[PDB]
């Protein structure tokens, strides 16, 4: 087909600023390029067709440009509604989409609030134990978790998942769940998740004993 | 080999687009 | 007032069938070529099927050609997508899209398809209990399929509510939800995660106890 | 699409050009 290369794949901007996205075609596409904004839970929304022609209704702070194989899309005066994923589409030869640019907010660095949780009385009856750790409301997105139990840092039986940018404080959050069987939990005693974030040289340590 | 359209659409597109081919929906 | 409403999504075993529908209103539906486009879990947009305004022409990429059939009933303002020989790579949100010109100019909200051999399992729901502020949570473990819903205090707690994406493990999902409430409110008052799992017809309320 | 538009009547060469890949 025609391959659209879209860059960058993710992007952080400050309210009121400017952002520029690029799409390179594998061949000349004769200005037949459209741009779409896609928000979670909604359907895509056409912004620009024919390189730079705005759809009726779309705020003028959106614009595009280009020719041959090199095109660019731009947001002036970034507004909170503009956080979304943006995609280009070439429609000169059949149809092909770019991979997308995730557009997130810039914000002041913030440290994680770390909270730790032993397995509940409800789960151990079942025969399992899950220790959970929240690394909530921090910035930037990128973070690291290390589990310690009786001084031993251990890895297996953990899997972790990440929030998208929170819409209230424009922070990110992170879930750390270490899971063991009913009896490897009662074996040991001191359980620790350490949260290390570029806000802080020290890791944020929170822990509990047999209580 | 025979054509479907009185307009001779397929033959007409083979000359206008060549090895590019065509799609059913216009771009402009 | 152009509207496109997809419907019919659901869970299907590999090799199964499913017919998606799309209801058009607010425009002369029989004048418009129409497409189905899907979004994969990796958030790529994938053109899946095309049909011309009068139903004469049709197009499918090779990834679905021979397994999918797009069709329209213009007098009922409805676009259709009949899928068969379903494969896990078909798992996506499917969108209805209008093409006055070749670029799409209107989309629906989507309908979600899941292709999996995993069987439907209700979740286990565990309370997570440990300043002016306290953070609590609820752990929902070993369920299938997505989605689950988490509310706090029947929906009347909204901020400091962070619901985290499920990860697939084995064949089962585990998810967590965080609630941060003023430490005056708790444990003086009860904070309860309300979990809903429509696929297993589950609604469970777990009280967080100190 | 093209079948509905350029098959009962002749479309111009400008028109047909717009359907090309
Ligand atoms: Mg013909």
């Amino acid at each position: 087909d025609i391959q659209m290369t879209q860059s960058p794949s993710s992007l952080s901007a400050s309210l009121g600023g400017r952002v520029t996205i690029t799409c390179k075609a594998s061949q000349d596409i004769n200005k037949y390029l459209a741009w779409y904004q896609h928000k979670p839970g909604k359907g895509p929304r056409l912004l620009i067709h024919y390189t730079s022609t705005l759809q009726p209704g779309i705020p003028s702070r959106f614009s595009g440009s280009g020719s041959g194989r090199d095109y660019s899309f731009s947001i002036s005066n970034l507004e909170p509604e503009d956080v979304a994923t943006y995609y280009c589409l070439q429609y000169d030869s059949l149809l092909s989409f770019g991979a997308g640019t995730k557009l997130e907010l810039k914000r002041a660095d913030a440290a994680p609030t770390v909270s730790i949780f032993p397995p509940s009385s409800e789960q151990l009856t079942s025969g399992g134990a899950s220790v959970v750790c929240f690394l909530n409301n921090f910035y930037p997105k990128d973070i690291n978790v290390k589990w310690k139990i009786d001084g031993s840092e251990r890895q297996n039986g953990v899997l972790n998942s990440w929030t998208d940018q929170d819409s209230k404080d424009s922070t990110y959050s992170m879930s750390s769940t270490l899971t063991l069987t009913k009896d490897e939990y009662e074996r040991h005693n001191s359980y620790t998740c350490e949260a290390t974030h570029k806000t802080s040289t020290s890791p944020i340590v929170k822990s509990f004993n047999r209580n | 080999n025979q054509h479907l359209c009185g307009s001779h659409l397929v033959e007409a597109l083979y000359l206008v687009c060549g090895e590019r081919g065509f799609f059913y929906t216009p771009k402009a | 007032e152009v509207q496109l409403v997809e419907s019919g999504g659901g869970l299907v075993k590999p090799g199964g069938s499913l017919k998606l529908s799309c209801t058009a209103s607010g425009f002369a539906f029989s004048d418009y070529d129409m497409s189905w486009v899907r979004q994969t879990p990796e958030k790529r947009l994938e053109w899946v099927a095309f049909i011309s305004n009068g139903g004469y022409s049709t197009y499918y990429p090779d990834t679905v050609k021979g397994r999918f059939t797009i069709s329209r009933d213009n007098a009922e303002n409805t676009l259709y997508l009949q899928m068969s020989s379903l494969k896990s790579e078909d798992t996506a949100i499917y969108y209805c899209a209008r093409q006055g010109l070749r670029y799409f100019d209107y989309w629906g909200l989507g309908t979600t398809l899941t292709v999996s051999s995993a069987k439907t399992t209700p979740p286990s729901v565990y309370p997570l209990a440990p300043n002016s502020m306290v953070t609590l949570g609820c752990l929902v473990k070993g369920y299938f399929p997505e989605p689950v819903t988490v509310t706090w205090n029947s929906g009347s707690l909204s901020s400091g509510v962070h619901t985290f994406p499920a990860v697939l493990q084995s064949d089962l999902y585990t998810l967590s939800s965080s609630v941060t409430v003023p430490s005056s409110t708790w444990p003086s008052e009860t904070v309860t995660c309300n979990v809903a799992h429509p696929a297993s017809s589950t609604k469970v309320d777990k009280k967080i106890v100190p | 699409g093209i079948v509905e538009q350029c098959c009962t009547s002749i479309c111009s060469l400008y028109q047909l050009e717009n359907y090309c890949n």
